[PDB]
This record gives structure tokens, C-alpha cells and sequence, in this order.
């Protein structure tokens, strides 16, 4: 609640319950490499 | 020397955790490399 950021982005789609996890920098998945990848040095927020 | 890695050698590291699961062990060994040289640069100006 008391922060600036020089711009927001978001990301929407639909993953399988079990596959939840995948979504974090370093994990290894069919997701993670073919589907959605995020780069280890990344800040942000993971809702779903 | 190991400085508690898995690997004394750095080409082993990479090649085992990836980026993601060893950027700590390269960061134990430069932070032990680095210490020795500090040791050996401060034993070297008091010799001089």
C-alpha cells in the first residue's frame, strides 16, 4: 500500500489445479519450459 | 578447495543444478575464493 512502481503488468490464463506450483522462477515443467517462464530475477505476485 | 560445495570445480556446478539451484554454490565459492585472495594480498603487503 505504500510503494511506486514505474509500471504494472499483469498475466491471465488457465492452468490445471495440480500444476499451481509450477508457477515460480527455477521450476522445471512441461509449463514452466513450453507453456509460461519467468526469469529468476523477477519480482511479483502469484494469485489464482 | 570446496568451501562446503558439492563440486571444488565450477564447470561440475553448472552442469548438475542449472542456473537457478546452484547460482549459491558458485556464490559460496567466489565469496571463499575471494576471502583467500584477501588473505594472501594481506599477508603479501605485510612481507613488502
Amino acid at each position: 500500500n505504500d510503494l511506486c512502481f514505474t509500471n504494472v503488468y499483469a498475466d491471465s490464463f488457465v492452468i490445471r489445479g495440480d500444476e499451481v506450483r509450477q508457477i515460480a522462477p527455477g521450476q522445471t515443467g512441461k509449463i514452466a519450459d513450453y507453456n509460461y517462464k519467468l526469469p529468476d530475477d523477477f519480482t511479483g505476485c502469484v494469485i489464482a | 578447495s570446496n568451501f562446503g560445495a558439492i563440486s571444488s570445480v565450477l564447470n561440475d556446478i553448472l552442469s548438475r543444478l542449472d542456473p537457478p539451484e546452484a547460482e549459491v554454490q558458485i556464490d559460496r565459492l567466489i565469496t571463499g575464493r575471494l576471502q583467500s585472495l584477501q588473505t594472501y594480498v594481506t599477508q603479501q603487503l605485510i612481507r613488502a
